[PDB]
């Protein structure tokens, strides 16, 4: 898939 | 295709001011094709929903039928790879995909708790074959069924992590206090003998024959921290390269005009200069 | 490879013939 | 370096807010930004090492060709498992995943062998005033140096 | 939440985006724009 | 003690092979080119997508319009944009490859086209042709051309 | 741009000059476009609707997608200077400035507080060698917490908790031409409310179906 | 000394966009019988950072006159 | 022209030869 | 509850708004039916060539033979509000500074030393030409004496090309050019918005043919 850094997973 | 314009301009958008939601929304005047494209949708759905679900699950049964030195120091062991590989204070997150439809976090893969805190030495080479291994530790005076069982084990956790792999998500984070000291530490410390040897040179050995290579594995190598410089012409249309190893160092690589050719040349971290000719000989051409 | 239509229209073009 | 905006100042904060969304009527931060900050914080090239580098790998050429030749042949007829972060430092790899998740492909340079490569790898002064008021001008439309101005004269003789 | 105190009053459209003049300012503009009406 | 020189002996040992490893991917590299160059001229290679045949000209939308179907995967660049020409499958079993140059693409859509461009592509191809060899070619081409038919 | 290339730009169908004695049906006004007695408007695909209106061709630039410069003339098509000859650094520098460094990599990125921190404030401090008034970093901050605003109101309207749709009509306030195109917001609220029951009792009687599926075969 | 021009050679397009927003925010629309609204502290912390709530110092009515 | 006064008041010293 | 809660609090506070529009468009209506009739259309863009970054489909309106433009409703009032408090605080602040004598003094010493320190950044980027002969500044920071007002003449050269500026308590007259000062604020306005706040801040301003 992807690099998803918590800013687009978290919040 | 003669009816397919007319089916595109008096059909559809017909189609979508009878799907107008005017009508839809009160249901005491529901038409029969209202209902009826209200059952399509019901039954497409429950074609989709049971396609995906045996298409999910018949696999899962496929392998099934085909299955059908402590646990910390293997840990520990996984600790010590995964801390060889990348630098500290990254953490690196295997969110796994779910077939329901949601994101299950486990927590026993090594990229997220490795930062957190006469035999041994030669065990830990698994990059060289127990061949050789053997060969050097007879020279050495110094069992079989351990070192079996660790390559039955690594064989394990292979197969393991290879199959926690076809369906998951990624997710970083840095360290921003231990990254801004590779900041200060790397862009401003980095305080090489080659200043600006680089355009110079390649204008006295202009003599020497640089191969071609393509543009997209010259990126595919920049990005790779493996070039040492990246020099370009003035005109804008050859660009030459310097890495640290290979034979040879320099070649040619042709370009195209695009933004993100400059982004990787940035985030590679690479020299960035331009030759400069001098003004005779946009005049001698 | 700069061919050139009639009424002053300059097309540059691919590498040779 | 108006080919690459990321240094490796203060106009990358500018884009970085102000440019990305008719008037907007508003130059005075770039100002504010520029002025309001203060500074606090041998021209010999040596090919040298250059020189000792292609010596280094012209001798070590030789006996890594020596074990190649020995191991592979070809024929006529874990680490991170996301590629770019491997052998990155810190700051390297901080932007990486930044680029990695708008654009996804990294081209995955591997592959070789179509009806191109059936080679096979085998591992083992009284009008002059108004002549100064008439010159209509004001229309420049121009949009360098006047070094180009004179190679260009000479161009043009 | 914690800014929404504020934020029900700054979901007026834009108000802090426009506001770099003084009100002399703008009818002095205002005055030596044309006079179209 | 010794198995620290056993450490270093196996780091050694690890250098020379990957030294070996990044030097046959180059030697590979290399190779192929030289490859594909050998078997250009020959013909051999004639129809694939490494010599393709000319086609009917295509517009702009129709290459957006394929960018959104996810055909194009192989283009020819050259001259900052103003030339471009893209390479499709074909069905006729026998599959064949066509080129198709672009007309007139315009100014300001490649950032927007790159977009989609760097995401499908998997090799594109830069052609480098100067002015002044191809200017000297004419002069001395059409002295000789003329003085052939005289 | 009045197609942005694509071409498949909307029509309709402004005004109706009807007989007296007919009634606004759809054939009336069919019969209208033959003769070309109703105004046959263009409309934008940029423009995105409740309801997908005929796409065709954009005849301002005949489905090419372009419009060629009608300000170039034809008596002054050609110049007279040997530039094309000698490369030179300013068109490639010219033909390089049309290309926006595109910096949507960073900007989506941006969105963390210690993230911010550190692209805002500590690189430039850092790099540049200098340090930042109060005033400088005060007014940076603000500037970025009510640039923030969009992005915070998005996330709670992403969540469909009830009374989502006067969340979505803030966001349609607050800024018009980023809404015109958030894929989040939803333009008829009737329509995905109803579909949204709908497929609530489909999977109702999905789950039926795959239930009374398993009791045939005993 | 001062002089101007109601005929400039600048753009054209921008000073009538900038004309037309001027009548969609402002018009000439004035108000007496109105009560102030009182800002958030997020608009009352930048208008003390852009300095706009200084006192007019300049006016020599009673501001200055003393000093 | 307060302002102005002041400055006069309070003139400077910069060499800044370039 | 509390998610629920502040989403019907913006939609009384939109309801309120769309009153106000509503009531403001009616007063609109009652007071511009002495001239015309009202004709509302959508007028398509005459233009065909606006790349340059401006909306679309705009509205022309006519009551009659004349020109009329609609304007924001909510964000008027709002203004209106906002510009009475400012007034309202600047007003109290001056009658306490005459109340006391030791604050006024201390706040205007701080505008004493702001000022001093506003022209002391400003020329701190100058330069003296000695090949031409002539004091010339960066025309970057020029902008930045226009919001302290700093300037005290324009002088421009048509074509508007080159500006010579004046400084406030100073004799120089700073040569700055404007292609430049182009080529940084394209996208900021250019030298349309310079001129611009020139002349909306009222300064002396005189053009010659040089
Ligand atoms: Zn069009």
């Amino acid at each position: 898939x992807x690099v998803y850094v918590l800013v687009i997973k978290v919040k | 295709h003669h009816e397919l314009t007319r089916f595109k301009n008096e059909t559809v958008p017909s189609f979508i001011d009878w799907n107008k939601w005017e009508h839809w929304k009160d249901i005491r005047n529901w038409d029969g094709k209202r209902v009826a494209a209200l059952f399509i949708y019901a039954f497409a759905l429950l074609l989709s929903c049971q396609r995906v679900y045996v298409a999910i699950q018949a696999p899962r049964v496929e392998r099934e039928r085909r299955e059908l030195p402590s646990p910390g120091n293997i840990e520990k062991f996984k600790r010590n790879m995964w801390r060889k590989a990348t630098p500290k204070g990254l953490k690196l997150k295997r969110f796994i995909e779910a077939p329901d439809g949601t994101l299950v976090h486990d927590s026993s893969y090594v990229g997220e708790n490795a930062w957190d805190d006469l035999k041994k030495i030669i065990g830990r080479n698994a990059r060289i074959q127990t061949e050789a291994k053997k060969k050097l530790s007879q020279d050495l005076g110094v069992w079989r069924e351990r070192l079996a069982t660790w390559k039955e084990m690594l064989e394990r956790e292979k197969l393991s992590e290879q199959l926690n792999s076809s369906a998951a998500k990624y997710v970083v984070e840095f360290d921003m206090k231990e990254v801004e000291k590779s900041l200060r530490e790397d862009v401003i410390g980095r305080t090489s003998e080659t200043e600006g040897t680089r355009a110079l040179w390649i204008s006295k050995r202009w003599w020497r024959y640089r191969p071609k290579l393509p543009y997209t594995y010259f990126l595919q190598k920049l990005d790779s921290s493996e070039v040492a410089a990246v020099v370009f012409t003035e005109d804008l249309k050859r660009l030459y390269v310097t890495m640290k190893e290979g034979f040879p160092l320099e070649y040619i690589v042709d370009i195209p005009l695009d933004p993100y050719l400059f982004e990787t040349i940035c985030n590679a971290g690479v020299e960035v200069d331009l030759l400069q000719k001098r003004q005779i000989h946009y005049f001698m051409k | 490879l700069t061919v050139l239509i009639k009424r002053g229209i300059l097309i540059l073009i691919h590498k040779k013939a | 370096k108006g080919l690459l905006p990321i240094p490796m100042i203060n106009r990358l904060i500018v884009s970085l807010l102000y440019l990305t969304k008719i008037r907007s009527f508003f130059s005075d931060r770039w100002s504010e930004l520029h002025l309001g900050s203060n500074p606090t914080e041998e021209q010999d090239v040596s090919f040298v090492p250059s020189r000792r580098s292609e010596n280094k790998e012209i001798v070590n050429i030789f006996k890594i060709i020596t074990y190649l030749q020995n191991t592979v042949s070809i024929h006529p007829i874990w680490l991170n498992p996301v590629k770019p972060f491997q052998r990155s430092s810190l700051i390297s790899s901080f932007s990486k995943a930044n680029r990695l998740r708008f654009l996804n492909n990294p081209h995955h340079f591997c592959f070789y062998c179509n009806k191109r490569f059936p080679f096979y790898v085998e591992k083992a002064l009284i009008s002059e005033i108004s002549s100064k008021s008439l010159h209509n001008l004001l229309l420049s439309e121009e949009m360098r140096s006047p070094n180009v101005r004179e190679v260009l004269y000479s161009i043009l003789f | 939440x914690x800014v929404x105190x504020x934020l029900l009053n700054x979901v007026f459209x834009x108000x802090x985006l426009x506001h770099g003049r003084x009100x002399q300012x703008x009818x002095x503009l205002y005055n030596l724009m044309x006079x179209f009406x | 003690k010794l198995r620290e020189t056993e450490r270093e002996r196996l780091s050694n040992m690890e250098e020379l092979e990957r030294k070996a490893n990044v030097q046959l991917e180059r030697q590979l590299v290399m190779a192929s080119d030289w490859s594909r160059t050998l078997l250009t001229m020959r013909g051999k290679l004639k129809g694939t997508e490494w010599d393709p045949e000319t086609s009917h000209r295509i517009n702009f939308s129709d290459f957006m319009k394929l960018l959104d179907s996810n055909s194009v995967q192989y283009m020819e660049y050259s001259n900052y944009g103003q030339t471009i020409s893209v390479i499709l499958p074909y069905y006729k079993k026998e599959i064949i490859f066509r080129r198709h140059i672009v007309d007139r693409m315009p100014i300001d859509g490649w950032n927007d086209v790159w977009k989609k461009l760097h995401q499908q592509i998997v090799n594109v191809e830069v052609f480098n042709v100067d002015v002044v060899p191809a200017e000297v070619y004419t002069t001395v081409a059409t002295f000789v051309v003329w003085s052939m038919r005289l | 741009t009045m197609c942005k290339g694509t071409g498949s730009v909307h029509y309709q169908i402004k005004d109706y000059n009807l007989r007296s004695g007919e009634k606004p049906t759809a054939d009336c006004v069919a019969d209208a476009i033959v003769e070309n007695r109703a105004e046959l408007v263009h409309l934008p695909s940029s423009f995105n609707h409740s309801a997908p209106l005929p796409s065709k061709d954009c005849p301002t630039c005949d489905g090419t997608g372009a419009m060629s410069c009608t300000e170039c003339k034809n008596k002054l098509q050609v110049r007279i200077s040997a530039d094309d000859i000698m490369e030179p650094p300013w068109k490639a520098y010219n033909v390089l400035k049309k290309m926006d460094y595109p910096y949507e990599h960073i900007v989506h990125s941006m969105k963390d507080p210690s993230i911010a921190n550190f692209w805002l404030i500590t690189l430039p401090q850092i790099v540049g060698g200098f340090d930042y008034d109060e005033d400088v970093k005060k007014k940076i901050w603000w500037q970025y917490e009510e640039s923030m605003r969009y992005d915070q109101l998005r996330d709670l309207v992403a969540k469909r908790n009830p009374g989502w749709e006067y969340l979505q009509d803030a966001l349609v306030s607050i800024d018009p031409v980023r809404a015109r195109e958030d894929p989040v917001i939803v333009k008829n609220v009737p329509y995905y409310k109803a579909k949204k029951s709908l497929e609530a009792e489909s999977q109702k009687k999905a789950q039926k179906g795959s239930r009374q599926r398993k009791w045939w075969f005993f | 000394e001062i002089h101007l021009k109601i005929v400039p050679p600048l753009d054209k397009v921008f000073l009538r966009w900038l004309a037309r927003d001027l009548q969609r925010v402002h018009g000439f629309k004035p108000k007496n019988n109105t009560r102030a609204i009182t800002p958030p502290d997020s608009y009352i912390e930048f208008m003390r950072l852009n300095g706009s709530l200084d006192v007019d110092l300049d006016d020599p009515d009673l501001a200055h006159l003393f000093k | 022209x307060f302002l102005n006064n002041l400055l006069k008041v309070m003139v400077x010293f910069l060499x800044x030869x370039x | 509850r509390d998610s629920v809660d502040f989403s019907l609090r913006i939609k009384k506070r939109l309801e309120e708004s769309k009153k106000l529009q509503r009531d403001l468009q009616n007063r609109i209506r009652k007071r511009m039916k002495k001239f015309g009739e009202e004709k509302l259309f959508v007028q398509k863009t005459p233009e065909g060539e606006a790349v340059k970054g401006f909306p679309e489909a705009e509205v022309k309106w006519m009551f009659g033979e004349k020109e009329v433009v609609v304007p924001k409703a909510i964000q008027l009032h709002l203004r209106h509000g906002w510009k009475k408090w400012q007034e309202e605080a600047k007003a109290d602040l001056k009658q306490k500074l005459l109340e006391d004598v030791d604050f006024g003094k201390q706040y205007i010493a701080q505008r004493q030393e702001q000022v001093l320190l506003d022209r002391d950044r400003v020329v701190s980027k100058t330069w003296y030409n000695e090949d031409k002969s002539r004091w010339e500044m960066d025309p970057m920071a020029v902008p930045y004496a226009v919001s302290r007002k700093l300037i005290d003449s324009a002088r421009i050269r048509h074509d508007y090309a080159v500006m010579y500026v004046a400084l406030k308590g100073d004799d120089k007259e700073f040569y700055v050019d404007i292609k430049e000062y182009e080529m940084l604020f394209e996208k900021f306005g250019g030298f349309d918005a310079l001129y611009l706040k020139m002349l909306a801040c009222g300064i002396p301003t005189s053009v010659h043919l040089m």
